[PDB]
């Protein structure tokens, strides 16, 4: 189990930690989340009482360091920082339990929402595309724009998902116009899975984690990027049955988790519509599909 | 964005642009079978690409032997425009290419789209007009050639014979629009209109008569007339 201090809570905020979240007064006596679970991306996450815009946090992995939060008023925020003197850490660490300022990482036992929201994420991929390579953390927030949607301004602060197209040169070949355009599965097998993420899982974990912005922070772009990975797969005829079965599994964590609230913007109807209905896969998406007529009906 | 009534005069300016109708690149008849069922056959099909200022035309004949063997024809057909039209593209000069290509139905943007991705400066865009081509088939000559056809063909005409050493293209286009708008509404009627009098003929290196501007002004009025009187018809006004 880890433990991520914080130095003190001047403003009042609301702070999640992966999929929890708590309400903290200001200047109250909020010195960190401890029993986080070890062996997977985590992601803390911060809404200010008096902006119900901008929610920001950061990714993080505890075996790659000791990682804690501290207030800037200077920017105005709450930052995570690396600790580079393990005494020192543990002993911050140490001092803030045995005073029992620190939050529980509240993970039910039967519960392996967060693994299968996080399956496939590492957080080596995550710093490829949150480039800041002097942390070991990322920062994300509500507003950051993707390459892609650069295209269509600051790259320092980009997220540099996969650029998918399916009305490119990258996307067709040539000669097979119609036959690629209408069955991804070139694209999808070739260009994307075996050219440029190598393996099915880093698709997944670009896909997983493309969702979890979205989800936390209402990062639009991120939205957008997920409904293109769903869509790719589900426009190509030949899938490995492998993938089918995973993919399924995924989307169902995912809508399963979405607020309820929430699936006006969250969820593309068309994609969905055509994903489940229209689509090569619309017969190998059994829970996904079951899920989300149980609970988006209207969106159907 | 879409071609509508408002940004209609932009067809006669200087920037070279051609419309594109595929209605009758897909051509059936519909019959029963021995045994009762009904299956079509097809006829050879033509795309109709046309350049409104100047007012040549680059028929493109669709054989039917295109469709051998093949299967979802209709929308093979969408497909096959776009790839003959993106051939005739790439077969122009570049100062001759189009800056724009206006597809006067929705359902071929994207393959025409996908089929230009080599030409990234073109634009491809929808339209509002209600436009008349498919009435292209009424035109004599256009027909006859389509339906002789023995393999794939590209036959030029313009579609305006000599009417621009008289009159400017728009008033040009809205001479071909309403006779097709006539033809399409009632073809019959439309084609007697046209013909009726002997004396006025069709040279051998046009499509229509050679009227002189009085009587170009009492066709176009006899084919408004044409036009209302159907509508009244149609809807019991």
């Amino acid at each position: 189990m880890n433990t991520v201090p914080f130095t003190s809570a001047p403003i009042e905020v609301t702070i999640g930690i992966d999929q929890y979240s708590f309400n903290v007064k200001e200047n109250q006596p909020f010195h960190g989340i401890k029993d986080i679970p070890i062996g997977h991306v985590h992601v803390i996450h911060f809404q200010h009482a008096d902006n119900s815009s901008m929610r920001y946090g950061y990714w993080f992995d505890c075996r790659m360091g000791n990682f804690y939060i501290q207030y800037d008023p200077k920017d105005g925020l709450y930052k995570m920082m690396e600790e580079r003197d393990g005494a020192k850490f543990e002993n911050i660490v140490h001092n803030f339990k045995e005073r029992q300022m620190m939050v529980s990482y509240p993970k039910i036992d039967e519960d392996d929402t967060w693994y299968n929201l996080t399956e496939f994420v590492q957080m080596d991929k995550i710093r490829k595309i949150v480039r800041k390579d002097e942390n070991q953390f990322s920062y994300v927030d509500s507003s950051m724009t993707t390459v892609q949607e650069n295209e269509l301004s600051d790259p320092a602060h980009s997220l540099n998902y996969t650029v998918i197209n399916f009305k490119s040169r990258e996307a067709i070949r040539p000669g097979h116009e119609m036959e690629d355009f209408l069955d991804k599965s070139y694209y999808l097998n070739t260009v994307m899975l075996q050219g440029i993420f190598k393996n099915s899982s880093n698709y997944f974990g670009e896909l997983q984690f493309a969702f979890l912005n979205a989800m936390f922070f209402g990062n639009y772009g991120s939205s957008l990027q997920w409904h293109a990975m769903i869509e790719l797969i589900c426009s190509s005829a030949t899938v490995p049955k492998h993938m089918l079965d995973k993919l399924d599994e995924i989307l169902y964590y995912q809508i399963k988790t979405l607020p309820e609230q929430y699936s006006d913007i969250l969820l593309n109807e068309r994609v969905w519509n055509i994903c489940l209905y229209s689509s090569f896969q619309k017969n190998s998406l059994h829970n996904t599909e079951k899920i989300m007529e149980n609970k988006y009906p209207e969106l159907l | 964005g879409a071609m509508n009534s408002s940004n209609y005069a932009e067809l006669f300016n200087n920037d070279i642009k051609l419309f594109v109708d595929d209605t009758n690149v897909y051509r059936v008849t519909v019959h029963k079978t021995f045994e009762g069922n009904v299956a079509t056959k097809a006829i050879n099909g033509c795309i109709f690409t046309l350049n409104p200022k100047t007012g040549h035309l680059f028929l493109k004949i669709i054989h039917t032997s295109v469709w051998a063997g093949q299967k979802r024809l209709s929308q093979l057909a969408k497909w096959k425009t776009a790839e003959e039209v993106s051939a005739l593209v790439r077969s122009l000069p570049k100062e001759e290419q189009p800056k724009q290509i206006i597809v006067t139905r929705k359902a071929m943007l994207d393959p025409l789209e996908v089929h230009m991705l080599d030409f990234p400066n073109i634009a491809i865009r929808p339209t509002e007009l209600r436009l008349p081509f498919s009435a292209a088939m009424s035109i004599d000559k256009l027909s006859d050639v389509v339906m002789k056809a023995t393999e794939p063909q590209m036959v030029l005409f313009n579609i305006y014979d000599d009417w621009l050493d008289r009159i400017s293209s728009y008033t040009a286009f809205s001479r071909l629009t309403l006779l097709l708008r006539a033809l399409k509404t009632n073809e019959e009627s439309a084609k007697m209109i046209l013909l009726s009098d002997p004396t006025i003929t069709i040279k051998s290196y046009h499509l229509w008569p050679s009227f002189t501007d009085e009587q170009w002004i009492t066709i176009e009025s006899q084919m408004r007339d044409l036009i209302l009187t159907e509508y009244g018809r149609k809807y019991n006004v």
